[PDB]
């Protein structure tokens, strides 16, 4: 394919990530970044990654019967962390934090006597 | 997407009932010291 | 359309756990407060 | 999803000691 | 093995091209030349993103080379939020560690200033 | 003798010959041809067994189709490290609690 | 008569034929012999029960068929059709679930509450 | 719209806290 012979297989219904090696071979051979992650079998030629929420990154390799094939760069970012500064969420946060240290003010007023 | 949504609205609850149950003890303890 | 469905959920459950983690934070250290002159007053 | 509107289970289940003081007050005053 | 940087904030997602540049590194999205977008230098811009038009695979071929002498192709899925940060476990300590601090120096003022003034 | 479910963009039906003997599960909705029958949204997740006869193609062969639909829409996951949190810290606060009231009682 | 029996947990399916019990069942799903093969031990034969470990949705959902081996093959009459979504650690939830266990906790807290309350009062 | 759902929540909850401390000065 011109080496580069490793795709992906996205947009599943499913959050999962699939891995594709274009190449004919028994003995599959999985590498990441430069280094091993397991052997493989033959019949079954997908390695699975995860769910999307977890947004895998790193470089990914398959081996064959010719030599190195080359590397893909996987980049995720599903946010599942993102809060809103729109100028109102703030001003609800300073009102609660005042609030609450001024409760507690009192507190200590009356416990000092 | 997803309805991993839900479980963080669950445990949302979760930190909220927890409030509740320490403004109690230190209203309670305040008062111990005070009616000394 | 239907961009407003879960996302805009998730943005305000978000705000509110973390929110309600640091009033919880907030009783802790009232508490070391209170169980020092209780233990000292009551011996 | 579930339902939004479960979070008027905590309040109004905390709003019923705040009736509840309320008479007390009123009853020995 | 020089990977892309990918810096995103708000909707305006920027990537690196460094590893190849010197001449004029074009760009392939989805076996298209990208050419609002963003170019010039080592990389590009892309001002308002949105997620289902804008994704796959890119590559940055130096200057009359067919866009597969490359050692690398870039996949990425970002969706993107306005006006909008996400939270890390760098960020998560900075707020709860002023947080302590804040409240417990106010908090004993009062105990001192209440004592020194009964 | 194959009964082919058709699932519609948003919907579920169930198409075939003869007249279906009804037997338990969900009613659904009929539309202008008999034994083309609606099972309504997947979200709602359509479960029962209905019954047909023979066609023109195969004559007098009885079948049973059995619908099983879990599209789990309500759905909820579990993270076993955060719901041992909640329940260790509840157990401590509820002894803080006896803790402080038998201060006052006794 | 007697519906299929399904039961599913985490990435677990588990299926067994309800139409007659008094002999050992081979399982064809959309015109394919599984179970018995001995191999692949992801799906497992049972004396009458069949197993599906890491069920997919995509593929493995269809029509599947119990008969007895020495009847003829497809004389069965029972066919299934299910489409299932099955994750790990999945659940599902409504209102009355969570409710039930918000009053259940408020009960074992406020009986212990009292309990000390009026143990103490002893002395 | 759940932000009412924690707007009330506050201004009723520092409203017991005033009440029960009243229960106090007149008993
Ligand atoms: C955690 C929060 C609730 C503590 C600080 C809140 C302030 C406003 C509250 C909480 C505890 C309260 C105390 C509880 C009980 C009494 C009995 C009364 O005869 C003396 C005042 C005193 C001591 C109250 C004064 C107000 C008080 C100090």
């Amino acid at each position: 394919k011109g080496n580069h012979l490793v795709k992906v297989y996205d947009y599943q219904e499913d959050g999962s990530v699939l891995l594709t090696c274009d190449a004919e071979a028994k003995n599959i051979t999985w590498f990441k970044d430069g280094k091993m992650i397991g052997f493989l079998t033959e019949d079954k030629k997908k390695w699975n990654l995860g769910s999307n929420a977890k947004d895998p990154r790193g470089m990914y390799q398959c081996k064959g019967s010719q030599n190195k094939s080359k590397p893909l760069q996987v980049y995720y970012r599903m946010c599942q962390n993102c809060i809103e500064l729109n100028a109102a969420t703030i001003s609800g946060f300073l009102f609660a934090e005042i609030v609450s240290i001024f409760v507690l003010a009192v507190g200590v007023y009356f416990i000092a006597g | 997407h997803t309805e991993k949504v839900n479980m963080m609205s669950l445990t949302v609850l979760g930190l909220r009932m927890l409030f509740a149950k320490t403004v109690a003890v230190n209203f309670l303890l305040t008062a111990k010291l005070f009616f000394l | 359309k239907d961009a407003n469905d879960t996302l805009l959920l998730q943005l305000t459950n978000t705000s509110a756990y973390y929110t309600y983690l640091l009033l919880l934070l907030k009783s802790v250290v009232y508490f070391a407060i209170i169980t020092c002159c209780l233990l000292r007053r009551t011996a | 999803l579930l339902d939004p509107k479960l979070c008027y289970l905590l309040d109004g289940i905390l709003f019923i000691y705040g009736v509840i003081l309320t008479a007390l007050f009123l009853r020995v005053k | 093995q020089t990977p892309y940087k990918v810096s995103i904030s708000g909707t305006t997602v920027i990537l690196t091209c460094p590893q190849y540049p010197g001449s004029e590194i074009l760009w392939q999205h989805n076996d298209k030349n990208i050419g609002n977008i963003g170019s010039d230098e080592d990389h590009l811009s892309l001002k308002e993103f949105s997620e289902l038009e804008q994704s796959g695979y890119y590559v940055c071929y130096p200057r009359g080379s067919k866009p597969e002498d490359a050692n690398f192709y870039l996949y990425l899925r970002a969706r993107v939020c306005e006006n909008c940060m996400e939270m890390d476990v760098m960020s998560v300590a900075t707020i709860v560690i002023v947080d302590i601090c804040i409240t417990g120096g106010l908090l004993l003022l009062v105990y001192y200033w209440s004592k020194n003034r009964k | 003798f194959k009964i082919p479910i058709e699932e519609l963009e948003d919907r579920v039906f169930v198409n075939c010959n003869t007249s279906i003997t009804w037997v338990e599960g969900t009613v659904g909705t009929l539309l202008s041809d008999i034994t083309r029958l609606d099972l309504g949204k997947r979200i709602l997740d359509p479960r029962g067994i209905y019954r047909c006869n023979g066609t023109d193609i195969y004559k007098d062969k009885e079948s049973t189709v059995q619908v099983h639909y879990r599209m789990c829409q309500s759905c909820v996951e579990l993270d076993p490290a955060t719901v041992a949190g909640i329940i260790v810290t509840d157990v401590i606060a509820t002894l803080l609690l006896a803790l402080g009231v038998f201060c006052f009682a006794g």
